[PDB]
């Protein structure tokens, strides 16, 4: 199912205690790394603690994104988890801040139990009793049943043109009316004729059941940000764009806020909060930080995950200040910066025998301990890359497993950075 | 039960800790130490609440950590949630479909509020019947009282585009902007199964089918937008306005709020403007303030920049605070003294009765020192994730051991430049 | 305060009552399960709709109507002409001439102007 | 109001009696 | 509401009958050598003769400049229009920027425009038919007059009027009893409901009955509008409606300024002058003051002195704070008072002294009577001696901290303890510096 | 009527003879012999248009009549021949390209007069019948030598009553529209005599037959044709701020079309002139399309005024003379401004002061020339008006030697300012 790069990857791997193992969920080595991360965790389980930020700082390929990525998995799918990259802050459609504060409103997740009910059949008869209300028969597989349908939903009933003898849906709450279509008994009725005669219900046309789904409080906000209808002109919302338009914090969000608190408290909506992930923070500008600091500290921010993928280097848009991983020192502070470290030659057998295993493709030893000591002179995210096309060579030749003799024959079709580097130091 | 708003950062800042002569206490409040600041903090608040002059700016400056934005929002919760405070950071008037001046003008039109206050005639009461001929006549009914209305031509056309039927509990008044307020009761299941999303069940109304209502909101200086196009007010949920017509806004905002203060039907009370970090403003937005600071009705200013001699945006320049000094001569600066020994101790206690992080003593001291150490805020974040160290120990108190443990998980800036030896 | 509390409708349930006709001139078959059925599915819709009704005017506006209609001066805000005057009574007649009326011309009067050109170089 | 209510209860008794 | 703002204090120039300005009058302390020469341009705009002309008030900061620059709109009044601009509000988003220079020049030119229309007003009583002798052949009499009767709450008069507006009535589809509204210069009538005198009953409809109108059944009185030459731009620019749906584009913000010039040689700027040869309007040419002028791009300077030698153009009352500096949008170029050479070569510079103790606790005195302090002697000496320390601006900004903290203390007056506590409180720009010049 | 006297609305043209041999005073042009004969044989070969696409450059020192020969040349120029007036930075706009906007400047100095020969007729209203019910009437015209009698039609009636005339009005009726264009009213009045009214006003009637030929004629400039033709929005060519024309669609249609019409005889040319004043704005963009944009026979010659001397390139760093790159520079020829000497300098002031209706004495004169020496001449032309209110304030004549001195104090030109600039106020 398209195995992606961190598809290997599916939790950090503590124990009871909170000791980080060689688990075979898909990190080995790190530690100390995994203990934090498996520490931090916690946090957002426990749901008490908002406005915190956790920078994931070492050298590029020590799988300080695989953290990341393992600590949004052992989660699960119940607390939403958005993945940014730094770069994507850059709109020019949409000033930076309010793409920043509209990310930050898309991890908190809102669940709602919903017991709403909707009526599906064969429009059997349609009686308007100025219309007092209009009674409508629905048939199913199961019986026919009759409906006195709010006569203030007769208009979308004209504008659906249903009739007997057609498939609709209704939603109870609101008059959602839907035409699927003419019955299926109905069908060649003229010989030619464009209808699409979807087949008749087989269920109870009294459709009442649950929605547990939930959803996000971003959506929310773009779902109240611009209007509805063609009053007159007004149908122009149905056309020309609305990208990531800014919404205003003194009149729509407060609101917003006001009305799921208000919600909450009844016993309705419930809550969980989320885990943002910022991808390579170096790449955001000095003004998106000077945003950030202070946007992170409200008492509704989610907890956010930082990586930076460079040490000491100038700031974007001062290009004169240097900082420890390209983040501002006032920014650097406030931030629980976990370190992500080299690995050995033993780690780095590990994980290429994880993906491989985790690839589907069998291997042999000899193979295997020159592909990882590739590892060494080359960076770990190399071997990995390597591993495939040598299954695909071996199994051109027949031989379903890899033998070194594939491994070792197609480093030479593809060369690395450092060795393009050395080629390329002709400027060309 | 779980709020929207759980603890933030400056979540344990509940006020300012200023007895009734503004003298400020040890700890009260949530706040500690800046005695001198927080007296400031409350001089200031109190022109705030007084409202009669404009153009006051108090700049708060200090170390990194040592309490400018928490000075700031105890002023904010200090000062009542009636009158505005619009707190932005220095990075959000850098706007695209704005100009680095109009979202500053808009900033400023947010923190002044207007109290207004209406009074309208409302016809209200359950419709019986509506016969048709054109005229025709109405007969509206409440629970105490009955009568008919002759309508008209245009009365015929509202109850027609609006398709009020016998028992819609109609609102009318003078100008009949009639509204479609709710629907009857006695009309038992007019839906059975599926019923409008604008429709509900209401009782019927009471008392005399006239009653005159009162209703007041608190409106800001920014609802030129409101004018600003034909749109139905709703241009304020979205960004909307983006040229501030300078016609427009002054010359009739202006003029009819003051008229509207003649009148009694409005009242201006002004707020504050709090620009965290406006150090990032460049010198075209300071020399803007030079000037709108010297206009009529403008809220007061509060600044938190920890720049020293730096470098002005948009120039080569250097100022104190990284602002021109021009704008320095139109400000009133105050100072955030370095906490001490006892107020970190105090201000980590604290933090901690916010979260019930129930702390030793040999702890709280270790971290203290650690605080002092590397830095005040880390030693916020410890108290946390010493907690929830210690909750999968299957404890009941963060011991030092705790806080050792999490010391060598989360290095802190210092110790993390340090590990970066290696240079990838 | 008329929230229609749920035991009123249960309440209004009962049999209608009787019309007014104002004239005045002075000064065997039956089955228990088919009725508890439908008394079942009675009290469901009638919880169904006390539901829908409840949930439908929990939400107050941010504004409301009356806030706007307050905001909103006559459609021209600044403009150099007046708005729909409905007469004199009203200062706002006795403030705008029709001289500067002239000077701004609308789009189907500089249609107008432009007759000629736009017949001939279009 | 409670004007209404008397005159409803005079309106009563000329219906009842014609 | 007052709502005492930083320059509530300056009333005028102060300048004496002989053009002399005296030490201290109408708010403005000093700076004699410069409220004399801004004086004179004073006189240069009530003469409505020259165009394009500029003056520079040039001096270090916090001096006056903004200070004797609004006051000219004080003695030139309210009537001539002023329009001010910071330099920063030249860059915008939706409109180019030597655009809204040019925006603003056409805003401060004033146009108030007069007219007078008679009006009638009054319920109709009735409306007959006055008869012509068979005019054609012999088909019917004909109406020559319509006698209309208006009832008003001074009296009712009857009316003639002609056969077309007959017609118009007629299709107006009025009735009698009700009120309507003529005017003869036009021709078109206005109707305004019925009468709710005695037309209407406790009935419900909104027909918007008008009472019986009061006043004479005939009244005139001249309209005096007073219309900018922007806002006729805009106008003719933006328009407005319900129909012509290229107008009924009103869902679209249209910010889109930059007028085109030839709206400007074409429209209003052409029936301006076909309205004042004609003696319906007077042009009031008014001033445009642009403080900050140092923040203007290199495109904007340029652009300055080409809109500055249009005949058509405002007086100019340039402020600039900033020493020798270097120009923005260009480089190595070190041009005096952040301005243009060239530019520099246009504008009559007006400099202004720096205050002296004196003057500074005059000017301290005056704040402190416009805010409604009651500053003691000794404290306006010390707020004096702390003041020439530092610049003016902190100096008069501890008038309100100080009033309130004596207020707290139950006091009526700032002593000298006041000023002394709050000047603790609250340090100026150097002691900052310093501050942090000694931290890190 | 009222518009009040610029810097530059003294000189009416320039002060050349039949032979364009320029005269020391005449016609407000003071001094300047070579730059003003230059001017004038530019000007000769502007009223000529037989080749377009040449450009003239006016360079000197700063304040030696750049500007004043620009405006001499468009007044000198008269109406019916476009000249556009453009710095160089008002290119430089948000809304379009900066060569959109130099195309546009071109275009819009090409003009375009369509004859047209329409036959309408023009005489008083002397009695009108409309018979409501379609509806029919008929129409009486008088003029001074003949009348006669008209049977209107349906829609003749029906323009009428939309315009609404009246017997004795004098109107244009458009044989081909029928458009009704009233001049006013003749000597008729008292619709009614009892009615309110506003003031009467007559005129006489017109004159000979009462259907005449005239001639209309219709000149619009090649941008406005351009711009109605880029898009269907109704009555662009004002529209307040757009233009976004497109190259091939439009503009290439437009240039064929408008050569289609020379060839038979509509609309031939008319050229004119594009002032770009300070043109050192322009970005090396805008000279790499002049460059070629005035290689067509539809690009009207430019008048450039530049003050700068060796400077770099604005957008790049290339220095070169007249901040203008050699490329562009190679097609225009240059012209040389002497600066001003004292009796030029005194005769300009002199003239300049004589504009503002001010009488200044003899000794007036020459301090102020002593002044607009040792300073710039602007700033001696500023001291006429600023001297000439001192005086009326005292309730003088004449402005005095004691008048323009104090006037010097009070004010500073561009020395005694940056001299005295020695408080270090900020930078
Ligand atoms: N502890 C680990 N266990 C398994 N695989 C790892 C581990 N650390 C790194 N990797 C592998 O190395 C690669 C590093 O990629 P990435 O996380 O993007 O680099 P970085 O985060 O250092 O910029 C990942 O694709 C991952 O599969
Ligand atoms: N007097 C105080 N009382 C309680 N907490 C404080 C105090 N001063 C500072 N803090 C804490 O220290 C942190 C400092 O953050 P911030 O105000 O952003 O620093 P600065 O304003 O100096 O840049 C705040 O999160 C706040 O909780
Ligand atoms: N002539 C004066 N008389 C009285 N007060 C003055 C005078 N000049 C300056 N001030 C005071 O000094 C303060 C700052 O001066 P301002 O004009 O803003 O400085 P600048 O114009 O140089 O930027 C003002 O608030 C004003 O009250
Ligand atoms: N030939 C001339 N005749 C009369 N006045 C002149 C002449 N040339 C320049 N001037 C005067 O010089 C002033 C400014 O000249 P300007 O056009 O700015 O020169 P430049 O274009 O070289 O800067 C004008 O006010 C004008 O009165």
């Amino acid at each position: 199912q398209r195995i992606a790069s961190h598809s290997h990857v599916k939790g950090l791997g503590l124990d009871e205690s909170g000791l980080a193992k060689q688990a075979a969920s898909g990190l080995v080595g790190q530690e100390n790394a995994r203990e934090a991360c498996g520490v931090i965790v916690e946090l957002i389980k426990s749901k008490k603690m908002a406005g915190r930020a956790v920078l994931l700082a070492g050298p590029p390929g020590t799988g300080k994104t695989a953290l990341a990525l393992a600590i949004a998995q052992e989660l699960g799918s119940k607390v939403p988890f958005c993945p940014m990259v730094g770069s994507e802050v850059y709109s020019t459609e949409i000033k930076k801040t309010e793409v920043l504060m509209e990310n930050f409103r898309r991890a908190i997740g809102l669940r709602i139990k919903e017991t709403k009910e909707v009526y599906e059949g064969e429009v059997t008869e349609l009686t308007p009793c100025t219309i007092s209300h209009v009674i409508i028969g629905l048939k199913t597989a199961k019986g026919t049943k009759q409906l006195k349908l709010d006569p203030s939903i007769f208009e979308s009933l004209q504008k659906e043109r249903v009739e007997a003898g057609d498939v609709i849906y209704i939603e109870a709450n609101s008059g959602a009316v839907k035409r699927q279509g003419r019955c299926d008994t109905y069908a060649t009725e003229f010989d030619l004729e464009a209808e699409e005669y979807v087949p008749l219900p087989k269920g109870d046309v009294h459709k009442k059941k649950e929605i547990i789904q939930d959803v996000t409080l971003h959506d929310l906000d773009v779902a109240n940000a611009r209007p509805q209808g063609g009053q007159d002109i007004l149908s122009m919302m149905g056309q020309l764009m609305k990208p990531k338009k800014t919404e205003i914090t003194d009149k729509l969000r407060g609101e917003i806020n006001k009305v799921v608190n208000k919600y909450i408290d009844q016993g309705i909506a419930e809550l969980v909060p989320g885990v943002l992930f910022v991808d390579e923070v170096h790449m955001l500008d000095i003004e998106c930080f000077t945003y950030l600091h202070r946007a992170l500290e409200s008492s509704i921010a989610p907890i956010v995950i930082f990586a930076s993928n460079r040490g000491n280097c100038v700031i974007r848009g001062t290009e004169d200040i240097t900082s420890p991983h390209g983040i501002p020192l006032d920014l650097l502070d406030r931030v629980m910066i976990i370190r992500t470290m080299l690995y050995t030659p033993q780690e780095m057998k590990q994980i290429i025998k994880i993906r491989a295993q985790t690839e589907g493709i069998n291997i042999s030893e000899e193979a295997l301990n020159h592909l990882g000591e590739i590892g060494t002179k080359t960076t770990l995210r190399y071997s990995v890359q390597l591993l495939t096309p040598a299954n695909l060579l071996a199994k051109i030749n027949g031989k379903d497993s890899i033998e070194k003799e594939h491994v070792e024959e197609i480093s030479e079709l593809f060369y690395d950075a450092k060795s393009s580097a050395k080629i390329l130091a002709d400027q060309q | 039960v779980t709020r929207i708003e759980r603890i933030g950062a400056h979540s344990h800042i509940r006020g300012l800790g200023l007895d009734d002569a503004l003298e400020p206490r040890q700890a009260s409040q949530g706040m500690v130490g800046q005695l001198a600041a927080r007296r400031a903090a409350g001089v200031v608040l109190e022109m705030i609440r007084e409202g009669k002059i404009a153009g006051r700016a108090v700049l708060i400056a200090g170390q990194p950590g040592t309490g400018k934005t928490a000075i700031a929002m105890g002023m904010a919760q200090a000062l009542g949630p009636d009158t505005p405070f619009t707190a932005i950071a220095g990075s959000e008037i850098f706007s695209l479909e704005m100009s680095k001046t109009e979202a500053l003008t808009q900033a400023f039109r947010r923190s002044i509020g207007v109290r207004i206050k209406e009074e309208t005639e409302i016809i209200e009461g359950e419709v019986v019947e509506i016969q048709i001929d054109k005229v025709g006549k109405l007969t509206l009914k409440t629970t105490e009282m009955e009568t008919i209305y002759d309508l008209g031509t245009k009365m015929i056309e509202s109850l027609t585009k609006d398709k009020v039927q016998a028992g819609d509990v109609i609102t009318i008044d003078k100008a009949t902007g009639k509204i479609s307020k709710l629907g009857r009761s006695f009309t038992r299941a007019r839906d059975y199964d599926a019923m409008g999303s604008q429709t509900k069940f209401v009782q019927c109304p009471d008392g005399e089918l006239q009653k005159r209502k009162e209703v007041v909101h608190t409106v800001s200086l920014h609802e030129i937008d409101v004018i600003n196009s034909r749109t139905q007010g709703f241009l304020a949920l979205f960004s909307g306005d983006t040229g501030e017509i300078k016609s427009e806004v002054r010359e009739q905002i202006n003029a009819k709020v003051a008229e509207w203060r003649e009148e009694g039907k409005a009242e201006i009370i002004p707020g504050v403007l709090f620009i965290d970090e406006v150090h990032m403003l460049d010198i075209e937005s300071f020399s803007f303030l030079n000037r709108a600071l010297e206009s009529d009705m403008a809220p007061v200013l509060i600044m938190a920049t920890n720049r020293g001699i730096t470098r002005i945006r948009g120039t080569s320049y250097q100022s104190p605070h990284g602002i021109p000094i021009d704008l320095l001569d139109r400000l009133l600066i105050v100072s955030t003294t370095p906490y001490s020994e006892k107020d970190t101790k105090q201000i980590l206690r604290i933090r901690c009765e916010e979260e019930d992080v129930e702390m030793s003593e040999d702890a709280y001291t270790v971290l203290t020192r650690i605080g002092l150490e590397t830095s005040l805020r880390y030693a916020i974040q410890l108290i946390t994730a010493a907690s929830l160290v210690c909750r999968k120990r299957k404890g009941t108190e963060v011991q030092v051991d705790d806080i050792k443990r999490v010391y060598s998980l989360f290095l802190d800036e210092s110790r993390s430049t340090q590990y970066m030896k290696e240079y990838q | 305060r008329h929230r229609l509390s749920r035991r009123v409708l249960l309440e209004v349930a009962t049999a209608p009552d009787p019309p007014p006709r104002p004239k005045p001139v002075k000064m065997p078959f039956y089955l228990d399960s088919l009725e508890e059925k439908r008394k079942r599915q009675r009290s469901e819709r009638l919880e169904r709709i006390f539901q829908l009704s409840e949930a439908h005017g929990a939400l107050a506006p941010v504004y409301g109507t009356e806030v706007l209609d307050f905001c909103t001066l006559p459609q021209p805000v600044a403009s150099p002409i007046g708005p729909r005057s409905p007469g004199p009574s009203h200062p706002t007649f006795w403030t705008y001439t029709e001289a500067a009326h002239r000077a701004v011309l609308f789009p189907q009067q500089r249609l107008d102007q432009l007759s000629e050109i736009i017949e001939r170089f279009i | 109001a409670r004007a209404f209510k008397i005159i409803r209860e005079a309106y009563k008794k000329y219906i009842t009696a014609h």
